């Protein structure tokens, strides 16, 4: 992951308090699909809630970034929000 | 907040703003240009720039132009001050009579009905049309979808259902022309200005006209169904009235959405297509229904490219209708008009329990008898009649009869022909074909029953001969 | 007036040649 | 964010986003001309010895290696620590194969930041003692104050005669050549 | 004599080598050149190379932009220097372009000198709207019988002409052009009409053939011909319909009536796929891109008829699609189609049989129709159509009754009436007396292969003898019932005359 | 006709020469010092361009 | 000026000038190879690279070796000499004959004639045969497409093409095999030479 605020961050050494091993941060929104920063401890098939209320599930565990498929209208999803890892995949 | 124009390739405007992003489906209002060029927010890109579809032309526009945002989306005037009244895509008057004059607007962009504010009554609303009333029988409430290639005529079957519906309907009435001929929408004003519909000197018009037709760039013709959709959603809710919504056509809508979806930056889907048309064609659809509030009946033209029924955009628009009118090209290069496919229209209120025992079993008759004339057209082409049995000979003589008491004189089509317009009720349709299909009519000439409306008129013509 | 040197060497060897070809008589 | 002089050039790519970051981090401390000078050290340690190149060019070595070779001869060049880090997030996303467009890209910078233009006048012979210095007395008033002039001469023949100059916002072809060739196609075109 | 032209050649090139914002070309190849520079170009805004070649900026990204080149990708090396023009793409119009020749930009190739323009207008502009459209009323004659009589083209149409190769596509278009001869050198200025032909991926010698048709017929001095060849660069091919369309578009806006030909748009669609290609956009039906229907419709929604407060002009436009094997269910003929308002289909097989021109009566219709017409040619032309669907509806059979064989030969000898040779149009009422002559049942004793003999000698017979008829036509307009007993008397007479 | 192609072919062969022997009396033309002043003028142009900020 | 080879895959060779790059369409000559191998420019890559196609095999080609470019496209003897003769598509005659010794040399690429030096009147060529006279006539510069193949006397027709043009109208002819087989190739050579269209002996060759 190389952003703007991660580059600065590693060249100061900020050594950011936000622990994003149970949440995360969003990269991109579009068309339903989530790409997020950070939740390191997620895992395949699991279950997210957004900041707005809406719930996703992480299908792409990239190196970089989590896939997060969007179960609703993406509008109320923005840059930058918090998403928040639920701990289990989707059950009924 | 403020922004600036960063860049602009087709119809699509990307602009970047300093301090607050607009929300999706925000209008956006660019400063410095005369015309109201509106710019509709489609998705965030992100490092605080836009991406916008315009509402009208993108020519002279710079980098770095102003553009401010509204902080709503696009609201268009709804109301009884809309009625006789000529709208663009953005709501405003195009009809040269002075601004709309109303205090409430609505945006166009809305959410659709729950699935507890639905209505399940089928009750048949009678057309006059011999070929619409016996097959394909429409329902008051519901949404109809007249399908057809290049020339084998819907607007003419447009004209022919305002004519026979919308003047004798007393709720309301909304004409949206999507992506349309300009000389439609001038003759359709008109025609509306002569029976009456519209009154130009005072109150109580009865229809309200939005057109955003084909010279319009893909932006514009993307929202103008929307637009209409916002008049009729008014009418139905606030009002609580009968409403007719008739858009002609639905295909330029979902085509002006796949003109700008390469310059969005997306993956094509299958034949070169979008790849949201089915879930922009069903947030769109699914608006235009008859609600516990208020009744809507729609009918709504589709455009098939090249003649084709498997292209992804008709065969999307299949499954969102009620009543199906499938128009034929080899049916209209036999001289039948209407040009209606009788064994590819489907109703939903064909029903043994809900048209009438009768109606129903005379309709699934001569569907047999069509479709055994069509097994048999093989063989015909090839051996001739003199190779086929006494009984095919039957069938093909009472569907050639039957095909030819499909066809039937519309009174907007006189000009284009010189026959006089027939009106048939539903009980002589049913009542002709009954004639018909029990063989009381064997001896009379086929082309007796060729463009007249009731059995009566074939009985006189055959006389003729 | 701002002549440029070009255009005004192209007009001197224009009417040059001008003078040459009605010494020549015309020919080539 | 990054507090700076909000982009004094227009400097894109993955390599114009660390170029922009490293002159932040070199902006918010005064350490911007140690910077700038130990980057110009390493571009020649670096185009001196191609071998280096090779050597944090090479994909079968490991990260660890390349990073402690970054770390040596930057000791021996009396590096800061700006540059000690930078060099160590180079190599840390394996983008250190792009170690010369980044210095490039910070040559692009302290140029603006400088007020240094870049001149280029093409010439058909190379001249001196009349010109030069009227030539840089004409370039001086081409800039708002603040602003200098960086001048790289050419010369080629094959412009027969006159000037090309080029700035970095303007092109002017104010040459005998082409303007010659401008003419005769004139003439050929239209008698 | 050759030294005066060379000093104003000389003078009027002035360089002139002032700012100049320019920019650099980053790479050069498959007719887009990327360009690094050029901060503050707009959208579609004409450059100019190095070379002397032409471009439109397309492309606007962050860090190039996206040209598309009007010319040979030869001319053009990598570094080369890009100069903005500060307009967005525009052509010359006016009267000053009535007989020449140019070329998609406006350039004259006909060697006649420059154009003494006063006015540009640019390519990329947006139709009428409802409001300054008003209804097709007056007629656009052609001069061909046919077409005249079955398929009536108004001023402001848009009419297809569709066919296959060797049809007669091109033949019907430019006799179309020669016919307007007649109310161009009259005097009613409301009838004089301003022909466009825009020859798009054709031959150079048939290009060169067909302006000297024009010359010879003297239908050059109302005719602008722009051309872009088959040698020529594919963008040239495409700008070209958009370059004759605003030229067309200076006497529609201007209360003045055009006619604009489009030879033919099939290949100005092919040069548009090879461009759409070379720039990886997406493809779709037949590998063509998904705006082709756009490209077309915004083409032709410029040919509309004004209203009188915006002058009251017009542009007519005949577009020609050449067809594969007779095929309109494909994409591009299917396209315009339903962007215009009808179509005259042309028959290989009517051809291979003598009929010219072989015009296809059953798929050729006009949705205009009456309006289009003059009240004598409708009158008559009712009648022909309903005599020639009779005829249609009987010989679909007949492959006997009295009856029906004298519907089967009144309809062969309105076939062979119908019949027209090359470059000889007519004026509207020998075709109002030939139509009028065969529907009354006054060939019904005539050979159908001595019709055009009849026709020819019934029309000297008219000019010489019979002035007063013409002229008692074009007093009344029509053919008044006692004129109608009086023509029949005068045409048994001639018959009698000429055989007895 | 034959009189005007001849005219017209001579007028042609008349230019295309005067044209050749333009274009090499022109590359003979060049002086020195009128390089000199060439570029002179070139310099004096660009810094009038200068002066126009 | 002087180039490198920088990338070979298959007959494609990209080739580093460091100078002024050769245009498009222009030739390049290999100074390595003992066959005259010659490269045709196809676009211009950027970093003063340029992509080529090899008319030769590429087979012992090395990076980094020079290539000298000819300032013109491929250029080709033309002339009265060239009749009777086989020559490649960079002009070096194949005939084994020894040299073609024309003085003219004419580029392989070339614009086609202008609007005005169009011929405005059609004409028809003649060449005295008796069907295609009547029923088909071909027309002068046009193109006219030959249909059907193996035993229909195709070479046969084209040779009493060539030797009726050139004893009525004069004019020359050439013979273009594109793709053609070599044994097919070596049997029309064969058979010219025998009908009296090639001599090998006087210059009284048509072709
Ligand atoms: N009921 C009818 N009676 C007579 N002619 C008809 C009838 N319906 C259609 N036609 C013929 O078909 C033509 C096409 O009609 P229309 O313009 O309504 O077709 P369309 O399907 O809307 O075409 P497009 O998709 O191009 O708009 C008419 O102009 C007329 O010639
Ligand atoms: N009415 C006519 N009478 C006689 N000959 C005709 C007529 N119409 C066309 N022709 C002839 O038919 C031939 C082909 O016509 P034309 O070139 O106009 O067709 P086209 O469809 O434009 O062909 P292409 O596909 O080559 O452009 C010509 O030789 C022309 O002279
Ligand atoms: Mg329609
Ligand atoms: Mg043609």
């Amino acid at each position: 992951a190389e952003i703007s605020a991660v580059l600065e961050e590693k060249i100061l050494g900020a050594a950011p308090k936000e622990n994003l091993e149970e949440t995360g941060r969003v990269l991109s929104i579009g068309d339903g699909i989530a790409r997020v920063y950070g939740l390191k401890n997620i895992q395949a098939e699991e279950m997210v809630e957004f900041s707005s209320g809406l719930k996703g599930m992480a299908l792409n565990l990239e190196p970089d970034n989590v896939g997060i498929v969007v179960f609703g209208n993406d509008k109320h999803i923005k840059e930058g929000d918090i998403v928040k890892r639920t701990g289990a995949i989707v059950d009924v | 907040s403020n922004g600036q124009i960063t860049a602009v390739i087709g119809a699509v405007v990307d602009v970047q703003f300093e301090d607050q992003l607009p929300p999706i489906l925000n209008a956006l209002e660019v400063q410095g240009r005369s015309p109201r060029l509106i710019l509709e927010v489609a998705q965030h890109l992100g490092e605080n720039t836009v991406r916008t579809i315009a509402m009208d032309g993108t020519e002279g526009l710079v980098r770095g132009q102003n553009v401010l945002d509204t902080g709503a989306p696009i609201k268009i005037p709804v109301g009884p001050e809309t009625l006789g009244r000529i709208m663009n895509v953005i709501g405003e008057p195009i009809d040269e009579r002075g601004p709309i004059v109303t205090d409430k607007f609505a945006a166009i962009h809305a959410d659709a009905p729950e699935f507890v504010e639905m209505s399940v009554q089928q009750e048949i609303l009678v057309t006059g049309i011999k070929v619409v009333d016996l097959l394909a029988p429409y329902a008051k409430g519901g949404k109809i979808g007249l399908f057809g290639g290049a020339g084998v005529g819907k607007t003419v079957l447009i004209m022919e259902l305002i004519n026979n519906v919308a003047k004798a309907h007393g709720g309301y009435s909304v004409f949206a022309g999507v992506g349309e001929r300009t000389r439609e929408g001038n003759d359709l004003y008109h025609e509306m200005i002569e029976s009456g519909v519209i009154s130009l000197k005072d109150k109580t018009s009865k229809v309200a006209l939005v057109y955003g037709q084909m010279n319009e760039p893909p932006g514009a013709r993307a929202r103008v169904a929307l637009t209409g959709l916002t008049v009729a959603e008014y009418f139905r809710d606030q009002e609580g009235q009968d409403v007719l919504l008739f858009i002609d056509n639905i295909f330029r809508f979902t085509q002006a959405g796949s003109e700008v979806s390469a310059l969005l930056g997306r993956i094509p889907s299958a034949v070169g297509y979008q790849p949201t048309l089915a879930t922009d064609m069903g947030t769109m659809q699914e608006r235009i229904t008859t609600t516990k509030k208020g009744s809507i009946t729609s009918v709504q033209a589709i455009y098939v490219p090249a003649d084709d029924l498997t292209d992804p955009a008709p065969a999307t628009t299949f499954a969102h209708l009620d009543a199906t009118t499938v128009l034929s090209r080899a049916i209209a290069e036999l001289g039948i008009y209407p040009a209606v496919d009788p064994l590819d229209s489907t109703s939903r209120i064909l029903d043994p329990n809900i048209i009438g025992e009768e109606h129903y079993n005379i309709a699934r008759g001569v569907q047999k008898i069509l479709q055994d004339y069509k097994s048999l057209q093989d063989i015909i082409a090839i051996l001739g009649m003199d190779e086929l049995s006494e009984e095919d000979k039957l069938i093909v003589s009472r569907a050639r009869k039957i095909q030819r008491f499909l066809s039937q004189p519309f009174q907007v089509a006189e000009v284009f022909t010189g026959h006089a317009g027939k009106l048939v009720p539903i009980k002589d349709t049913i009542k002709g074909f009954k004639m018909i299909l029990n063989g009381e009519l064997d001896h009379l000439p086929e082309v007796a029953f060729y463009m007249v409306g009731p059995i009566e008129e074939v009985v006189a013509k055959a006389e003729k001969i | 007036k701002a002549v440029d040197p070009i255009q005004k060497l192209f007009l001197d060897k224009i009417k040059e040649y001008d003078q040459k070809s009605k010494a020549a008589g015309g020919k080539l | 964010a990054t507090q700076l002089v909000k982009a004094p050039i227009q400097v894109f790519g993955i390599e114009g986003r660390y170029a922009t970051a490293l002159y932040s981090a070199a902006v918010k401390q005064k350490k911007l001309e140690a910077v700038e000078k130990d980057l110009v050290q390493l571009n020649a340690s670096l185009k001196k010895f191609p071998r280096l190149g090779e050597l944090l060019k090479n994909p079968t070595l490991s990260r660890q290696l390349k990073k402690d070779a970054i770390g040596s001869m930057l000791k021996e060049q009396k590096a800061v620590d700006l540059t000690s880090n930078f060099l160590d997030l180079l190599t840390e996303n394996n983008r250190l194969k792009m170690v010369d467009g980044v210095i490039n890209a910070f040559k692009t910078i302290m140029a603006a930041h400088r007020g240094e233009v870049i001149c280029e006048v093409t010439s058909a012979k190379p001249l001196d003692e009349a010109a030069r210095k009227d030539l840089e007395v004409a370039l001086k008033g081409f800039l708002k104050p603040g602003q200098n002039i960086k001048l790289t001469l050419k010369t080629d023949p094959a412009i027969i005669g006159g000037l090309v100059v080029s700035i970095g916002d303007r092109f002017v072809d104010m040459s005998i050549g082409t303007k010659i060739k401008r003419y005769t196609a004139a003439l050929k075109t239209a008698v | 004599e050759i030294s005066a032209v060379l000093e104003e050649k000389i003078l009027g090139a002035a360089p002139k080598e002032n700012l100049e914002e320019t920019g650099r070309v980053l790479s050069i190849g498959d007719g887009i050149a990327r360009v690094y520079g050029l901060k503050n170009i707009q959208a579609e805004e004409m450059v100019e190379f190095s070379s002397g070649l032409k471009g439109m900026a397309l492309n606007l990204e962050p860090d190039n932009v996206g040209i598309v080149v009007f010319g040979n990708d030869k001319h053009i090396k990598e570094g080369d220097i890009v100069k903005r023009t500060g307009a967005i793409v525009d052509v010359p119009v006016g009267e000053e372009l009535l007989g020449r020749v140019v070329d998609a930009l406006g350039n004259p190739i006909d060697g006649k000198g420059p154009i003494g323009s006063k006015t540009r207008q640019r390519v990329g502009v947006k139709a009428p709207g409802i409001i300054p459209r008003v209804s097709v009323r007056e007629p656009m004659q052609t001069g061909m019988k046919a077409v005249d009589s079955l398929v009536p083209i108004g001023r402001g149409q848009r009419e297809l002409i569709i066919g296959d190769r060797q049809t007669g596509k091109t033949a019907i278009a430019i006799d179309a052009i020669i016919n307007q001869k007649r109310f161009n050198d009259a005097q009613d200025e409301k009838k004089k009409l301003y022909c466009v032909y825009v020859a798009i991926g054709q031959k150079r010698s048939t290009v060169a053939q067909i302006v000297k048709r024009l010359t010879d017929t003297d239908a050059m001095r109302y005719t602008i011909v722009v051309s872009a060849t088959a040698s020529d660069a594919a963008p040239l091919q495409y700008l070209a319909p958009y370059s004759g369309c605003a030229m067309g578009e200076f006497f529609r806006d201007n209360g003045k009536h055009a006619l604009i030909i489009y030879d033919d748009l099939s290949k100005q669609a092919v040069a548009y796929r090879q461009m759409s290609l070379l720039l990886r956009r997406p493809p779709g039906r037949e590998a063509y891109p998904g705006d082709v229907f756009y490209l077309h419709s915004r083409l032709l929604e410029r040919a509309a008829k004004m209203s009188e407060s915006n002058g009251g002009g017009s542009l007519t436009a005949l577009p020609v699609i050449e067809t594969q094997a007779g095929d309109v269910s494909a994409y591009i003929p299917t396209n315009v189609i339903s962007i215009t308002d009808g179509q005259i289909f042309l028959e290989t097989e009517l051809f291979y049989k003598g009929i010219r021109p072989a015009i296809n009566v059953g798929l050729s219709v006009s949705r205009v129709g009456s309006a289009a017409q003059t009240r004598a040619m409708k009158q008559v032309a009712g009648s022909m159509k309903l005599e020639l669907a009779q005829y249609r509806e009987v010989a679909a059979f007949a492959q006997l009754d009295a009856s029906t064989q004298q519907l089967l030969s009144r309809g062969v000898r309105l076939t062979e009436l119908l019949k027209q040779g090359q470059y000889v149009p007519m004026a509207i009422e020998d075709q109002v007396a030939i139509i009028y002559c065969g529907v009354r049942g006054h060939l019904d004793k005539v050979e159908p292969s001595k019709i055009t003999k009849f026709e020819k000698e019934f029309s000297q017979h008219i000019k010489t003898s019979h002035r007063d008829i013409l002229d008692t036509i074009a007093k009344e307009g029509q053919i008044s019932p006692d004129t109608d007993a009086k023509l029949k008397k005068v045409v048994t007479d001639f018959l009698s005359t000429f055989q007895a | 006709d034959y009189h005007l192609e001849t005219e017209r072919a001579q007028r042609q062969i008349k230019q295309k020469n005067m044209v050749d022997w333009i274009v090499r009396n022109v590359m003979k033309s060049i002086t020195p010092e009128q390089e000199r002043l060439m570029l002179s003028k070139c310099i004096s142009d660009l810094k009038a361009m200068s002066i126009k900020a």
